[PDB]
């Protein structure tokens, strides 16, 4: 047997029904071993060190790489040095796009302040009762779920002024 | 682009006031939002595709005119080593 | 209060001013939208206020008393507030059984956010505000009460025994003019 | 029915809630104007079947 | 309906729709709302002025 | 009326106007809403309870 | 006179129509705003005039 391209858009699709769940998280405040090459990350890991806060992920939906003229006068996004137009679930199967886009960001002093070197998208996500707010720290979290596509980086820094944008695509 | 070290990094400013909700030409579902603190004029909010220090800001402070509210947005996609697309 | 900060609601009745006169091209306010739905219900109650009295009941609201003094009351309308609300709240309120004691209706005011309820987020479907934060909702519901003056009397009862019935709809300003 | 695709209108009686309250700096949607004129028209509706019935001459 | 408004970026564009709503006569449909009765031909009751059924059963 | 967010003159500050009713007393305008009537600085007809119209006209 | 150039409100009774249908990705005409409300009045009116007169003290 083999897999389908109707199975990974199912999948695409079921990464969009546990949408409502997703969380965007940052970690790792101390330094690297060595900060001006960070290491490469463990795929058995359960969850960032040094988690710094949870952030509710802003945008998922489905995506395809973008060409004319049926994308040119329509919405379009930006991303690795490529153009993406988005595609609803309930059309997705007929326009093929398997392609999963997720982003959040991490407005202002809405987590704590400080330099972070992680950056992953969980899901499965629940905090304590009566916690609606979106913006979430480590202790005010019930459920941390599963550690969904993660990696790391060189570390940055952060400040009221500064908005921190993360968002990734995903081939299912 | 002259305090960071060279001219291919993508850095744009965005201007909200251009999104503001007008009542005819501005569509209903449409990308412009209603006009408040943020989608004001006299606001802008700097897009900048890499690592850079938060004194960066006080350079924009030397640069930006008087009287103009400033944010700074940092694109974690850009800084993303080799290919950002993940496989399964 | 609604001319707070979030809500920035204009709408003030001395002002005698009955309509919004929108223009074209130029910045939609928040605050027109409030205040246009502001003098509509205010004027709505008004017209309520004119006739009907905060504690009439129109149909239903048949009460049940359990040997415990145990009251519920079943649903109904009933005018509270400027509007005919439709009661359906499954209260079990318990009176002490002696002296003079009096049920009530009382209605706090809440705010619902798209944070608290994730259905009044935008479910436009392939638009570029999807999902998109908007408009919160003000929800007021009814609950029983014994022996507040606050609250709008429904019924009074005289040691555990009813006081005073009323097979149909209670009209006050109309009772007025009839006696 | 307007709760459908084309208008999405979010009225209910059930759910208690009598004002659509705007925010600053957020997108508008039709649908809370729909629900806005909703509102109005139901409890004018319940106003008048508290006094008249339909078919009620005038 | 086309917004009709001398120059502006949405002048002939489309809009909100309407909802109309317009009354016909019926005889003999129980989900009309009756307005008269009548018997072999003959009206069967009569009512001089507004008639109101809530404020006629307090009445009665 | 202007936009209270910013709260100052100008380009996007207009926005929306007001109608108002500002009610004026009369003495003999036919136009104007009778509320009461005299003959010779004398009360004509007096009504110690709310007034209408259509419930008056069922009840006589 | 709301008929005019300035609103162009296009409310009259004899149409019969009683709502406004927002549809998404239009433009938001302020004559619609105003007949939104303009109904909505019309027909409170309707119901204060089936039982009350002008004039009428309370």
């Amino acid at each position: 047997a083999i897999a389908t391209y109707n199975s990974h858009v199912e999948l695409a699709k079921y990464l969009v029904s546990k949408a409502d769940s997703v969380y965007l998280t940052i970690g790792k405040s101390t330094p690297w071993s060595n900060e001006t090459n960070p290491p490469q990350p463990d795929e058995n890991a359960t969850v960032l060190q040094e988690v710094i806060g949870y952030k509710k992920a802003t945008k998922v939906t489905l995506v395809r790489p973008s060409k004319s003229p049926e994308d040119d006068n329509k919405n379009l996004i930006s991303y690795g040095n490529k153009s993406w137009v988005e595609v609803t679930p309930e059309n997705a199967k007929a326009e093929g796009a398997k392609w999963v886009y997720l982003e959040s960001s991490i407005v202002g002093d809405e987590l704590p302040l400080g330099t972070y070197r992680q950056v992953g998208f969980v899901m499965d996500l629940v905090a304590k009762s009566g916690i609606s707010k979106f913006n979430l720290v480590p202790s005010e979290v019930e459920s941390t779920g599963t550690l969904l596509f993660f990696d790391n980086k060189q570390f940055q820094n952060r400040s009221e002024q500064t908005t921190a944008k993360e968002r990734f695509i995903v081939e299912v | 682009k002259d305090y960071l070290g060279r001219d291919d990094i993508d850095v744009s400013v965005y201007e909200p006031f251009t999104n503001i909700f007008y009542t005819n030409k501005s569509h209903l579902n449409g990308e412009d939002h209603l006009m408040g603190y943020y989608y004001r004029f006299a606001v802008i909010n700097v897009s900048i595709g890499d690592y850079f220090p938060v004194e960066i800001i006080d350079v924009i402070n030397e640069f930006k005119p008087a009287g103009v509210t400033l944010y700074v947005t940092y694109d974690g996609a850009s800084t993303i080593r080799g290919g950002a697309i993940i496989k399964w | 209060n609604f001319k707070g900060s979030p809500y920035l609601d204009r709408f003030d009745p001395s002002k005698d001013r009955t309509k919004v006169l929108f223009n074209p091209d130029r910045p939609l306010q928040q605050a027109e939208l409030n205040e246009m739905q502001s003098i509509d219900q205010y004027y709505l109650k008004n017209l309520g206020d004119a006739i009907f009295k905060d504690g009439d009941k129109q149909s239903g609201l048949g009460f049940t008393l359990s040997e415990d003094n145990v009251l519920t009351v079943n649903p109904g309308y009933v005018y509270i507030n400027g509007k005919i609300r439709y009661y359906d709240n499954d209260d079990s309120v318990k009176i002490t059984g002696v002296g003079k004691e009096t049920i009530g209706i009382k209605l706090t005011e809440r705010i619902v956010t798209p944070d608290e309820d994730a259905s009044l987020l935008d479910q436009t479907s392939g638009v570029p505000s999807y999902f998109s934060k908007g408009a919160d909702r003000l929800e007021e519901k009814m609950s029983l009460t014994v022996n507040d003056p606050t609250s709008a009397t429904i019924y009074t009862f005289m040691d555990g025994d009813l006081y005073i019935q009323s097979t149909n709809a209670e009209m006050d300003k109309i009772n007025k003019v009839l006696a």
